[PDB]
């Protein structure tokens, strides 16, 4: 509702709900989407496209680019986040408090292993540290961290900690 | 490799086809990466490269140098100035750490507006 | 169905996201469907919908009416005025032939510039 | 070289070379690219995305949209046509004769059957009727037909006859 001590309380309330329930990627890791990605990115690394080559470097066969991990679980054209994604409530909270602007500031991804075509990924999201109010070039704002985990079944295969600044312009 | 080793330079021209095709290949359909009018309406100069493409290029830049056998462990991005249509980003690299067979590279992508992205990459051989 | 049966109308707004996403989903990377500056340079008003998307929409329009069991045999397009960003194409349909269980539909897609596409579709039940 | 009787002779020379040798699609018919296409086109036809539904209408399981046939064999970002594609020589011929402009006028596709995920398509192209010179709204020009055949192995599964106008602006 009203003010900073109330924002801290609301953040705590969102966190208490726990992480979003795992959401399955539209498709398994698959070669056609790998092909689209390496084509556009211009990455000619043989291990993403040639079974034989994905063995001299020590993999079983073709592996997906680690940096594709977020691609598999993107919402897609006109997609809407599930209700239990903490991102929703947290943006809504800060917009209402007048911190209407947003920019991403940091994105850190960790890859526990490479993925193989056919493996299907799930994503879960949790709220991390929320820090503020702070004075920034874009104005007064709060830094919000979100912590993402990707799994193949019950195996933790990658994660992302990313941070946004919600601010008053 | 050694601490202080510099990677070969990589310059990338951000023509609209590059910006659009990379955004949609990362399944990012936000209008700011393909719809100039919506980008301008939201206060940007033009369409601009998305964050997933940044991650992918940083990955490419390091494996271009390290080669196919490299195992990428982590990619950390600090986000900077926008990479707008028709701007050119130059990637420069420098090895900062070597320990227990774990290599750390500092990557900077620079364009006309300044530092577009600063990256820390961890990998194996 | 009978000769002279009219299909339900379908209006489609050609916002840039629609034009770009359909072109790249048909793996058509010609700059005229996603790069306004290249489109203008080549004498077009704006980016415009590609021919493979025309084919796909005509197919969709007829199966929307005919339903899942319809078997599309042929789609014939006569190409008309461009479908530019922010123009709306209205599809209207009319059954023209019924024989031996083979149905023929005439489809017209109209926008502000006039007749964008005229189509003849053959299908089974 | 020089003039109409020479253009007719050159067209005949191109045709004598015969159809392009079959070129394989980058990928087999596959669900992720079907998903991208039905997503963008906005076609909710269940048979493209649901094995069960692709049976009440009489198919084995999920079938690809017939209108996707050309998508599988598109050249892709920065692709270049093989030398034996007659399109190349024919454009070059007419450009040199001053008919520098081009527009597509007709596109007719025939689908012999529906395709299944996993099937891999090849494309071959041949020059059809070349008609001209004719007076058109865009100027004097020649109508050029090209005939495309798609195969799964040695089975003819679809074709396209399409027509362009090469003209003097
Ligand atoms: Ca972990
Ligand atoms: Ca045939």
């Amino acid at each position: 509702m009203t003010g900073v001590s109330d924002i801290q309380e609301a953040v705590a309330q969102i966190k208490a709900a726990g992480p979003s329930k795992p959401r399955l990627a539209r498709d398994p890791v698959n070669q056609p989407m790998i092909n689209n990605w390496v084509e556009a990115i211009g990455d000619r690394n043989p291990i993403y496209v040639d079974d034989a080559a994905a063995r001299a470097a020590g993999h079983p066969g073709i592996v997906a680019p680690p940096a594709m991990i977020q691609v598999w679980t993107m919402m897609g054209l006109g997609g809407v986040r599930p209700k239990d994604d903490p991102l929703g409530p947290i943006i809504k909270l800060f917009d209402d408090a007048g911190y209407i602007g947003v920019v991403a500031t940091n994105c850190e991804q960790t890859y526990h292993r490479y993925l193989l075509p056919g493996e299907q990924v799930s994503i879960s999201a949790e709220l991390g540290d929320v820090v503020g109010p702070k004075q920034t070039a874009l104005g007064e704002g709060w830094f919000i961290n979100q912590h993402i985990v990707w799994q193949v079944g019950d195996e933790d295969v990658a994660e992302m900690n990313w941070r946004i600044l919600k601010f008053k312009p | 490799t050694v601490v202080g080793a510099v990677l070969p330079e990589l310059k990338l021209y951000g023509d609209p086809t590059f910006i659009v095709s990379t955004a949609l290949a990362t399944r990012d359909f936000q209008d700011v990466h393909h719809d100039r009018d919506k980008a301008v309406a939201q206060g940007s100069k033009d369409i601009f490269v998305n964050i997933l493409t940044d991650t992918g290029l940083v990955q490419r830049y390091v494996t271009d140098w390290a080669g196919p056998s490299a195992l990428i462990k982590s990619i950390g991005l600090r986000l900077g100035v926008p990479w707008y249509a028709y701007d050119t980003v130059t990637f420069s690299g420098e090895v900062t750490a070597v320990n227990d067979g774990l290599i750390t590279v500092k990557v900077v992508g620079r364009n006309t507006l300044g530092d577009h992205v600063t990256a820390t990459v961890e990998l194996s051989m």
